[PDB]
């Protein structure tokens, strides 16, 4: 009769490769913050009395 | 001069020395000397601020 049809057993299948190499990287972060003035002076009086002008 | 007049004069002299020492303390206070040695942080007030 027949009809066996044995496939080839040995395949050793294909893979995908990349070849990595040495490389320099800079590590940098990003942090929140507020802006402040260089000098702030709160004008407070040093005597007592009515503001005339 | 009497010994009592000298005893009064040097007493007034030492009282004036104590008064000028009291003034030297307040002159020393306006330069804020650091009370201990260590790491200082940041200034909570800037130039132009009124303190008490």
């Amino acid at each position: 009769c027949g009809k066996s049809e044995a496939p080839p057993p040995a395949q050793t299948p294909e893979v995908g490769i990349v070849t990595l190499e040495a490389q320099t990287v800079t590590l940098n972060t990003e942090l929140p913050g507020r802006t402040n003035a260089f000098r702030i002076a709160e004008v407070r009086p040093q005597v007592n009395g009515i503001i005339l002008k | 001069v009497s010994k009592q007049q000298y005893a009064d004069a040097n007493a007034a002299y030492l009282q004036s020395k104590a008064a000028v020492e009291q003034a030297r303390i307040n002159l020393r206070y306006t330069k804020v000397l650091s009370p201990i040695s260590g790491r200082i942080g940041r200034s909570a007030v800037t130039e132009g601020a009124l303190v008490t």
